[PDB]
RNA sequence: AUU
């Protein structure tokens, strides 16, 4: 559509949720296009602005001292371009911790270097952040197969440490992906897969889980969702768009006060769960956030 | 007896300012943010306050210490930069880790002294 | 994936 050029990105229609396609090869048009980006601006800034942009059209919740995860924050270029963009867009005092396997230097409150699978902590988000793509995942080696690595690591992370009404933005794209993570999608009020405008020339997709439930609400098979995700990108050509980032006034995530409350699985009732799934209330404690990384000893 | 170890002084300001006087590449990558450009002014701040005579970056990005991973010289060794946003003169933004090291921030105003603090300064 |  004409229309989605003005918008920061599309995300995948519903109808697209219903269908059982079977999986082929991801075909875009404009391949490996370039975005014409503002003047000195770096991709990821440019493709986080975009996504922030999207996420503040949905029903996050909001609370006050919000608590936010950054997985892959780190670059090539030893920086965090989108780490700044989430500290721009989170409202003054939010938590911001963010990790990366390689060393890099980020506006983040605490930095953690190493696998994600040695990133330890016994409290709960309100928002986690995913960019983590795994560079063997280049080399096609076994067909377009279900991934583990990082992603059997985020769906334990998700079902662990975050938050009831809690929600999730996890980059995924044609050959990085993972069944496991498209079924927890069903476990939130919402989901879907949205791409940027700026990246429109990518199969990559932030999939985006709204007001965790922490139980199914719909029964999601992973291999025919990622199906239906390529079926969509190829049938619906996206073209570049750097529109929405010359409009930058209405930024910030709105301070809701979202209430947090602590309950046990045995008092989130109906009454609760639509609170969850309206955006309205985000279920932990408020305890200190403390945070680890496991250091391997050899000799 | 850390004063041996303190006395030799590893000066990386000074380096720097050498370094672009050799005519070196200004350090790269400072990660300039998208703005409305209407904001305050104020040389570091919680968020990007650009106005139309500058360019806000993320302030870690433009920090000769952190991009270099080498102690800060600050009070009880704290970043003034990480975590905040650092607003730096459009002419000057092809080098925003040389502008941040000449240059210093008025405690009264808030300004940068030289590129927006006008208290050393009628008709009413 | 880090245009
Ligand atoms: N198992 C793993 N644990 C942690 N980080 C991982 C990982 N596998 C890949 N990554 C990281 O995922 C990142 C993909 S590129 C991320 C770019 C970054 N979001 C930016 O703002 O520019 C790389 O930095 C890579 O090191
Ligand atoms: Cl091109
Ligand atoms: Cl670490
Ligand atoms: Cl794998
Ligand atoms: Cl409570
Ligand atoms: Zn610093
Ligand atoms: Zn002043």
């Amino acid at each position: 559509a004409s229309s989605q050029a003005w918008q920061p990105g599309v995300a995948m229609p519903n109808l697209y949720k219903m269908q059982r396609m079977l999986l082929e090869k991801c075909d875009l048009q404009n391949y490996g296009d370039s975005a014409t980006l503002p003047k000195g601006i770096m991709m990821n800034v440019a493709k986080y602005t975009q996504l922030c942009q999207y996420l503040n059209t949905l029903t996050l919740a909001v609370p006050y001292n919000m608590r936010v995860i950054h997985f892959g924050a780190g670059s090539d270029k030893g920086v965090a371009p989108g780490t700044a963009v989430l500290r721009q867009w989170l409202p003054t005092g939010t938590l911001l911790v963010d990790s990366d396997l390689n060393d890099f230097v980020s506006d983040a409150d605490s930095t953690l270097i190493g696998d994600c699978a040695t990133v330890h902590t016994a409290n709960k988000w309100d928002l986690i952040i995913s960019d983590m793509y795994d560079p063997k995942t280049k080399n096609v080696t076994k067909e377009n197969d279900s991934k583990e690595g990082f992603f059997t690591y985020i769906c334990g992370f998700i079902q662990q440490k975050l938050a009831l009404g809690g929600s999730v933005a996890i980059k995924i794209t044609e050959h990085s992906w993972n069944a496991d993570l498209y079924k927890l999608m069903g476990h939130f009020a919402w989901w879907t897969a949205f791409v940027t405008n700026v990246n429109a020339s990518s199969s990559e997709a932030f999939l985006i889980g709204c007001n965790y439930l922490g139980k199914p609400r719909e029964q999601i098979d992973g291999y025919v969702m990622h199906a239906n995700y390529i079926f969509w990108r190829n049938t619906n050509p996206i073209q570049l768009s750097s529109y929405s980032l010359f409009d930058m006034s209405k930024f910030p995530l709105k301070l809701r006060g979202t209430a947090v409350m602590s309950l046990k699985e045995g008092q989130i009732n109906d009454m609760i769960l639509s609170l969850l799934s309206k955006g309205r209330l985000i279920i932990r404690e408020n305890n200190r956030v403390v945070i680890s990384s496991d250091v391997l000893v050899n000799n | 007896t850390v004063l041996s170890f303190c006395a030799f002084a590893v000066d990386a300001a000074k380096a720097y300012k050498d370094y672009l006087a050799s005519g070196g590449q200004p350090i790269t990558n400072c990660v300039k943010m998208l703005c409305t450009h209407t904001g305050t002014g104020q040389a570091i701040t919680v968020t990007p306050e650009a106005n139309m005579d500058q360019e806000s970056f993320g302030g870690a990005s433009c920090c000769l210490y952190c991009r270099c991973h080498i102690d800060h010289p600050n009070p009880k060794g704290f970043c003034d930069l990480k975590g905040k946003y650092v607003q730096i003169p459009t002419t000057c933004a092809n080098d925003p880790v040389g502008f941040t090291l000449k240059n210093t921030v008025c405690t009264v105003c808030g300004m940068w002294k030289g590129y927006g603090c006008s208290c050393d300064q009628m008709l009413q």
